[PDB]
RNA sequence: AGGGUGAAAAGAACCCCCAUCGGGGAGUGAAAAGAACAUGAAACCGUAAGCUCUCAAGCAGUGGGAGGGGGACCAGACC
RNA sequence: CGGUAGGGGAGCGUUCCGUGUUAGGGAGAAACGCGUGCGUGAGCCGCGUUGGACGAAGCGGAAGCGAGAAUGUCGGCUUGAGUAACGCAAACAUUGGUGAGAAUCCAAUGCCCCGAAAACCUAAGGGUUCCUCCGCAAGGUUCGUCCACGGAGGGUGAGU
């Protein structure tokens, strides 16, 4: 099966957009994480 | 003349590696953060555009420090873009006699870094005053203070730009 | 001189003070006082006053169109031919004269009712495109079409008093 | 002598692109579609200046309409119009319609002279 | 949260500056009620007698409205729904305009004494269909009446409703109740003028 | 489906999976330390304390079994001896894990399992 | 198939980011024109500012224009 | 005074030549971008916080002279899509080491695969791919400190 058209401009912008929000919540987590390394109290996880 | 001249360091990496939607994807996060947050999250990051652009920011705080004397704990990432750079293209066999092109994409970056605090003895100051104080302070100063006064960010922050030239409280 | 001054001060010293700008010279005027009232005046004007115009309105047939034309104002009609820029024309054709106090109903006209108006200009309409166009029949006509136009000034409406009036009166 | 067609293209072009500012999509982009959408422009603009002077009598009629039906049980725009032609009034539509809206008094005098006469 | 820094403060109160400047020196709003031909004031504005007049924002506004009631006992369904329309719509106020809503609310009270002619009661039919197929679903009339009876009086009305945006957000101005009692009474009803003849039925 | 299907397969067959823990373990009483994926610790918490608690009764019976299980000699015996008396007192789990930043190559998250 | 940095390589000493590439200053130059370097259209990719879309059916325009914004001098106009 | 096939009339523009080594032009030409300007239109006239050296009007002449269609054609860039795939189901694992950076480079220890080959050698072919040092733009279907890749410097010895 193929693409009987090509993809709009604005809707691709938007397939795409929902594609970078993954990046938001990938940086909740580095952020989430980075204050847990930044107080030296975790016994569960280690750094070198 | 503009706020541009005062608050900004301007920085771009050439030709990265990086495809230019890969590279948008971080980019994205680190636009409007403050320098340090925008540090720590990129050390952490799994994706791998990270660790360029980790360099280029890098840099371009260490210009805004040496060059234009600015402090690092007042630096945001105040634009942030990237445009497309040169594609390398290569041609490989298909099954059948057919080929294909892969296309390496490169990027380039630009980081706009841009200090808070600059500005903000008018910026607090004009804050103080209350809409008609103000323009009574205005009513004394020549049209050169007035000028020098309200260069500041403060006409776009509070979006008052085109109703002081309508108080005919400017020249264009 | 202070704008050479403020400007060498932010270009040679990076970082800027208020106390360079603004001097500790100027308190600003207090905001009761005859100092103030003058400035703010300046830059915040009270919308003026309405300038007088007769309460009185006309409904006048100019190239076979009917305007409703109250006096000082400018309308728009067919050019008027033989009509010169200040040209003082009498409209002859009305149909209705409205006051508040009272309306005169012509039929069809009000008679010896006269409107004295001045042709300011004359003037070509805004250029609207006449397109012809048939699809797969391979024919299409661009043509422009400026209309000749005359801009007039109403002054006033006069010799109506005589005419029977009516009103409505509860 | 070698003529390259140089320029005289994209004036053209370029100047089309200036009526099809605000299409939305590719209508304001590609210049082949643009050339097309300009055309239909054109076209429903002279379309409907004419559809224009239709629809305002439309309006108006509709208006007077509804503005004499207030006043008798059995009156209309029809009989309306008939009596201001019995009586010789030259006001059209657009005018009584005005009148309508904007000097409603204007329009009950109006209908007492009417009846008046056709008293 | 609300800051109340320096900033939104600064950012409100010139925000109300240019809303007080552009309010002083815009053109009054007069609202047609005995509104003479024009104010001093308008006199100076754009050309509003030679064009055709067109309702500015604080006319429509919703909080104004007429309010009816109809009290649909022994009415007949058909030939009320017209004059309900009629209203809803505008189209008996002189400043209707087809693209605007100028209408009234209208409230229909006792839903269940509505009468309709002839053998309708049982042979009318309301049909509605699920979107499967075989998914045709009907009733007589007078299943539905004794069902769920306002539906039979809002089926009818939006008939003659136009279809499309403002057709809609008309619809949601008819208010059905199948008792002989509305919750409306602080909205001070006025009763719906009928210049019909046929449309009260007598037995 | 699986309900109630307790196993850890890590994405190998079942033969590569037998012989990827018995080599992490004998890593594991080897180095007393060891870093790999989050996913094989967990999986490879469970043949570690095999071995110690098969270590800690000690009898030729038992010691046979363990030599069947790791691969080089010599840690199984140190082991036996060592066992008594580091873990004596200790009734059950014998390893921690501290996991760690994900690994640049894949992004795999990774881990430290020690022998506690 | 791959032409045109500048008049002249004067092709960027020195400092900073710095493993190199790449960059920001300083310096050269009429101009940075900074070596992927002269004018640099379109597609295409974005960034910012103004208005605006989450009950909606549509070759996307057009006539009518609610509300909001902008640069004016014929401030009743234009965008 | 609707108009297809089609015929007739009147025009606009492009490059070049004559006038002309013209008027004008580093006090900013062509071009590029703009217009509340003027045309029935093709277009013209005016303007530029672009551009950096040419070149109008008039009155004439000549054509490689006007593009949206040729499954035209050559370059550029999209869409499909951050999707399918990453070339056997011999299988990797850990500890050190080097390094700015290691799932992939080196070493060690296990484990696993081939063994009438997936071993060693020779004909043909290829042509320097061999070795050492340096490198990591491109190539390598990821990575890369590595390489059959790039840079230098070497290397093939016969009476049988
Ligand atoms: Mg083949
Ligand atoms: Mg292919
Ligand atoms: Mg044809
Ligand atoms: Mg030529
Ligand atoms: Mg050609
Ligand atoms: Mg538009
Ligand atoms: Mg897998
Ligand atoms: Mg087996
Ligand atoms: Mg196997
Ligand atoms: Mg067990
Ligand atoms: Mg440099
Ligand atoms: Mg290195
Ligand atoms: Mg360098
Ligand atoms: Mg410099
Ligand atoms: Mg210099
Ligand atoms: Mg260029
Ligand atoms: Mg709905
Ligand atoms: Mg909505
Ligand atoms: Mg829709
Ligand atoms: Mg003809
Ligand atoms: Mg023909
Ligand atoms: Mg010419
Ligand atoms: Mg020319
Ligand atoms: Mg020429
Ligand atoms: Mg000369
Ligand atoms: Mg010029
Ligand atoms: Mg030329
Ligand atoms: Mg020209
Ligand atoms: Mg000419
Ligand atoms: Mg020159
Ligand atoms: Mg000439
Ligand atoms: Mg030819
Ligand atoms: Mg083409
Ligand atoms: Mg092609
Ligand atoms: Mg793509
Ligand atoms: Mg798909
Ligand atoms: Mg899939
Ligand atoms: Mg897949
Ligand atoms: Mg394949
Ligand atoms: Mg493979
Ligand atoms: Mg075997
Ligand atoms: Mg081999
Ligand atoms: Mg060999
Ligand atoms: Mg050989
Ligand atoms: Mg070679
Ligand atoms: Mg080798
Ligand atoms: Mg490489
Ligand atoms: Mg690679
Ligand atoms: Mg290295
Ligand atoms: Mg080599």
């Amino acid at each position: 099966a193929v693409p009987k058209k090509r993809t709009s401009i604005y809707k691709k912008r938007i397939r795409k957009n929902i594609w970078k929000k993954k990046g938001y919540w990938a940086a909740l987590k580095a952020f989430s994480l980075a204050k847990s390394l930044s107080t030296g109290n975790s016994k569960s996880f280690f750094v070198r | 003349p503009e706020p541009g001249k005062c608050d900004e360091i301007t920085t771009r990496g050439y030709s990265i590696s990086m495809s230019v939607d890969k590279a948008r994807r971080v980019i994205d996060q680190i636009r409007g953060r403050s320098y340090a947050e925008t540090l720590m999250i990129l050390e952490l990051m799994p994706y791998r555009a990270c660790y360029p652009i980790f360099k280029l920011i890098y840099s371009a705080a260490a210009n805004a420090s040496h060059n234009k004397q600015f402090n690092k704990a007042n630096l945001i990432i105040s634009k942030a873009e990237v445009n497309k750079g040169i594609t390398l293209k290569k041609v490989k066999p298909r099954a059948r006699g057919r080929s294909y092109m892969i296309k390496r994409p490169t990027c380039h970056i630009t980081i706009v870094l841009r200090d808070i605090t600059h500005f903000d003895s008018y910026d607090k100051f004009l804050e103080s005053l209350t809409p008609k104080k103000l323009i009574a302070l205005l009513g004394l100063m020549s049209t050169g203070r007035r000028r020098e006064l309200l260069c500041g960010r403060f006409r776009e922050n509070h979006k008052i730009k085109s109703f002081l030239y309508k108080i005919a409280l400017f020249k264009r | 001189l202070k704008a050479e001054f403020e400007e060498f001060q932010r270009p040679p010293n990076q970082k800027p003070q208020l106390s360079d700008v603004l001097p500790d010279d100027f308190q600003a005027p207090e905001p009761g006082t005859p100092e103030y009232n003058d400035i703010i005046n300046q830059f915040l004007p009270k919308k003026g006053p309405p300038p007088p115009r007769e309460e009185i309105f006309a409904v006048v047939v100019i190239g076979s169109r009917q305007y409703i034309v109250i006096p000082g104002r400018w309308i728009y009609t067919q050019r008027l031919k033989g009509a010169t820029v200040n040209d003082k024309i009498v409209l002859n054709k009305v149909l209705l004269v409205g006051t508040k106090a009272s309306t005169y109903i012509g039929t069809p006209i009000v008679t010896n009712a006269a409107v004295h108006a001045v042709v300011e200009e004359q003037l070509l309409d805004d250029k609207v495109i006449v397109f012809k166009y048939k699809k797969k029949k391979n024919y299409r006509r661009n043509i422009g079409h400026r209309q000749p136009i005359t801009r007039i000034k109403i002054t006033g409406i006069t010799g109506y008093e005589d005419y029977p009036a009516s009103t409505l009166e509860a | 002598t070698r003529v390259k067609r140089g320029y005289i293209a994209r004036r053209r072009r370029k100047k089309i692109r200036f009526f099809a500012s605000s299409f939305r999509g590719a209508h304001s982009r590609l210049t082949r579609t643009i050339a097309q959408q300009k055309i239909r422009a054109l076209v429903s603009a002279h379309r409907d200046r004419d559809r224009q002077k239709r629809d305002f009598r439309r309006l108006w009629i509709t208006r007077i309409n509804a503005a004499i039906r207030e006043r008798g049980v059995y009156y209309n725009y029809s009989k309306f119009i008939h009596d201001l032609y019995k009586r010789q009034l030259l006001l059209n539509r657009k005018i009584l319609a005005q009148i309508a809206i904007l000097n409603p008094n204007c329009i009950y005098m109006i209908y007492n002279e009417i009846i008046k006469k056709e008293d | 949260r609300k800051s109340t820094s320096a900033s939104t403060k600064c950012t409100e109160e010139w925000r109300q500056l240019k809303e007080a400047v552009k309010k002083e020196f815009a053109i009054p709003h007069v609202p047609l009620d005995q509104r003479w031909m024009f104010t001093l004031e308008e006199a100076t504005g754009p050309d509003i007698w030679n064009t055709t007049w067109y309702p500015k924002s604080a006319d429509h506004v919703p909080t104004d409205k007429k309010w009816y009631v109809v009290d649909a006992t022994d009415l007949i369904l058909g030939r009320m729904a017209s004059t309900i329309a009629i209203h809803i719509r505008g189209k008996n106020l002189a400043s209707y305009t087809p693209s605007v809503d100028m209408g009234a609310f209208v409230i229909v009270v006792n839903a269940d004494k509505v009468a309709v002619s002839g053998k309708k009661r049982t042979q009318k039919l309301y049909r509605r269909h699920s979107g499967r197929p075989g998914g045709l679903k009907e009733e007589t009339f007078d299943q539905l009446q004794k069902r769920i009876p306002e539906r039979i009086i809002e089926h009818a009305v939006r008939g003659m409703l136009p279809k499309g945006r403002l057709g809609r957000y008309l619809f949601n101005h008819l208010k059905v109740y199948k008792g002989a009692e509305h919750p409306h009474q602080a909205q001070q009803p006025i009763d719906l003028p009928l210049r019909d003849k046929r449309i009260r039925v007598e037995k | 489906m699986k309900h109630g299907r307790k196993i850890h397969r890590l994405s190998r067959p079942a033969d590569q999976r037998r012989a990827l823990l018995r080599g992490l373990t004998t890593q594991l009483l080897k180095h007393g330390r060891i870093k790999t994926t989050r996913a094989k610790a967990s999986a490879m918490r469970k043949y570690v304390d095999k071995m110690i608690t098969l270590a800690k009764e000690g009898s030729l019976h038992k010691r046979r079994q363990a030599l069947g299980f790791i691969y080089e000699k010599q840690i199984v015996h140190a082991l036996f001896a060592e066992v008594p008396e580091r873990y004596g007192d200790r009734n059950g789990g014998y390893t921690r894990i501290i996991r760690t930043l994900p690994r640049r190559g894949d992004n795999a998250p990774m881990a430290y399992i020690e022998l506690v």
